[PDB]
């Protein structure tokens, strides 16, 4: 009972990780310089694991 | 039906995922800073922010719409999962 | 100087006397910003022979294309290359005396178009402004019967025939 | 000065006008420019000298600004997120643990009689669920 | 050859104005008659299908295959202070008396000067850092953009 009820719990959370991820790399692109491109391989292979497991 | 409710269900987890990945992928593209011709630099640059801005607002209605699927399959699964109904029934 | 478009240009002492060839004298008092000091017909007015020293002395010169006899003169500037050789760089039509430099079909549609995304944009950016959001309670702004009433109803029906409204 | 009784959502309503203006002005102007009557069209050549590298720079500074609305719109909407999850279902959970409950059509209902348990009284005891975090 | 494009793009571009022009009027009637039980994801569809739908269609109308729409100039033949009824009947319940106003108000390229206190301001950030950091800045943000959208395009396979 609580076991798939806690999945559900995750998957907002993790709903609310794919836009604050949407945003961050979004963020990362607005600046004048952006020094960590391999960041930002992170943040677009964190934000597409994201969508992909929810 | 319950078949025609999960089917629902999955149509707007589809739309939903659907929709966050195009408009993100839309806002990357128009990122790409290309060559003027017959656009006028600043009418091109206005509409570029208006659809940013539109879009973003569309990723964050997908990510709306994506809670309240969740919450309508928590209801689903409360009201007639019936395992959970028999186990709570017997303790 | 900066853009030739949003500026007007007047004589208003030059307004009573308005006659063919005095619209391109009121043309060529001085001081139009956009009659040009060097163009050659200032040359044909210097010493003589209006009549073939826009053809003789090529270069720019100023046409004018119709003729509407209160208010409307229309004055093109071309460049020749030779005589019966015309070559357009700009237009200027006459409006009570008021010169304006014809715009073209491209810069309007930006400019309005432009007017148009910044007035949706102000709009959107006011409406995005209100919404609150909650999962719980969803969106909003920021700014019975005890089913014997078919007895009860049907008494109504009775009473309305057997007693009516009178107004 | 009255409107149709709308004194929120005026402004917009205002800028949207004033989009329907200048849009009816393009309307016209290309509708009177379309017939050769009243308005005419010359074909010129004409150039122009951009005075500085407007493309590059203009195009930089007006993506980097665009970028940065957007971000702020999403990453505001992220924190609005992380406030909002930071309790209707789980009063769902106890009282669907204690008593007997179902759906039909949107409205959620439960039984309330003995019927389950055995006894033929001719009354349904149906009870609604009520977001109110809830009431019956 | 060239008159007949021209007057194609004219139509065309005349169709595509008159989309975004009916989809205003729909929203702005919509907010007045209907101005209850409006959720934000009603207006929020409104505004992206009327302005993704209308600005992306008049962009690509405008950026393809299209005459240079600087080469044309606007210049009108008559100007008669009478009342035309097919001018009414033409221009659409709209434009009274043509006279020596209506011209005047309509070839205006000066805009609001609101968003030319915003160009001037644009000038003002153009003067600092150009040339070599703009071109670095130019070709890193399509290098890194192309590399994003390759990533999410072989992603979604």
């Amino acid at each position: 009972l609580a076991n798939e009820r806690l999945r559900a719990l995750e998957d907002i959370e993790r709903e609310i990780g794919a836009i604050l991820q949407n945003a961050g790399t979004v963020i990362l692109e607005l600046s004048k310089e952006k020094t960590n491109e391999r960041l930002l391989d992170r943040q677009a292979a964190a934000f597409t694991a994201s969508v992909q497991h929810v | 039906s319950k078949e025609t409710l999960l089917q629902s269900y999955n149509k707007r987890l589809k739309d939903d995922i659907k929709s966050i990945m195009d408009n993100f992928t839309e806002i990357i593209k128009t990122a790409k800073i290309e060559d003027e011709t017959q656009v006028s630099r600043a009418t091109q640059g206005e509409q570029d922010n208006y659809e940013m801005h539109v879009r973003a607002a569309n990723i964050v209605r997908a990510g709306e719409s994506l809670m309240k699927l969740v919450s309508d399959l928590k209801q689903f699964l409360i009201l007639n999962d019936f395992p959970s109904v028999n186990e709570a029934i017997d303790q | 100087r900066d853009n030739l478009l949003g500026i007007s240009w007047v004589d208003s002492s030059w307004i009573p006397i308005l006659n063919s060839g005095s619209v391109l004298d009121y043309f060529s008092e001085r001081s139009n910003p956009f009659y040009d000091r060097t163009c050659n017909n200032e040359v044909v007015k210097m010493q003589r022979l209006t009549l073939e020293h826009l053809n003789q002395m090529v270069g720019i010169e100023y046409i004018l294309l119709h003729a509407q006899e209160p208010i409307l003169f229309i004055i093109r500037k071309q460049q020749r290359q030779s005589p019966a050789q015309v070559i357009p760089l700009a237009d200027y039509y006459i409006i009570a005396g008021v010169i304006y430099q014809a715009p073209d079909l491209g810069s309007v549609i930006n400019s309005r178009v432009l007017t148009a995304v910044h007035g949706i944009q102000s709009a959107f950016d006011e409406a995005m402004s209100y919404c609150r959001y909650h999962p719980s309670k969803g969106y909003w702004w920021h700014f019975s019967s005890i089913f014997q009433r078919q007895r009860v109803d049907a008494l109504l029906l009775d009473l309305r025939q057997k007693f009516p409204p009178k107004f | 000065k009255f409107q149709p009784s709308l004194w929120p959502w005026d402004s917009v309503r205002n800028n949207l006008r004033s989009a329907l203006t200048e849009m009816c002005v393009l309307y016209d102007v290309l509708s009177i420019v379309r017939d050769k009557k009243f308005m005419t069209l010359d074909p010129v050549s004409q150039d122009a000298l951009p005075p500085k590298q407007n493309p590059q720079t203009l195009q930089l500074i007006s993506k980097k600004k665009s970028l940065a609305g957007a971000a702020q719109i999403l990453l505001k909407g992220a924190e609005r997120l992380t406030k909002s999850v930071t309790d209707f279902n789980s009063e769902l959970l106890r009282l669907r643990q204690h008593w007997k409950l179902r759906k039909v059509g949107d409205k959620i209902l439960g039984d309330l009689s003995y019927r389950s348990a055995g006894s033929l009284f001719p009354h349904h005891g149906t009870f609604e669920v009520i977001k109110n975090p809830l009431d019956v | 050859r060239e008159e007949k494009q021209l007057e194609a793009s004219l139509d065309a571009l005349l169709s595509q104005v008159a989309d975004l022009k009916n989809s205003l009027g729909s929203f702005i009637c919509k907010l007045e008659n209907e101005y209850g039980r409006l959720t934000w994801p009603s207006v929020l569809d409104s505004f992206a299908l009327l302005s993704g739908q209308l600005n992306t269609l008049n962009k690509v109308l405008k950026h393809e295959k299209t005459p240079l729409f600087r080469n044309q100039v606007i210049i009108p033949l008559v100007l008669s202070p009478d009342r035309d009824e097919d001018l009414m009947r033409q221009t659409e319940g709209r434009v009274p008396v043509f006279s020596h106003e209506v011209v005047p108000d309509h070839l205006r390229t000066k805009p609001d000067p609101e968003v030319e206190e915003q160009e001037k301001q644009l000038t003002t950030d153009a003067a600092r850092i150009g040339a070599d950091a703009a071109q670095k800045q130019i070709q890193s943000l399509n290098k890194m953009c192309s590399n994003l959208l390759e990533k999410i395009s072989k992603e979604e396979r």
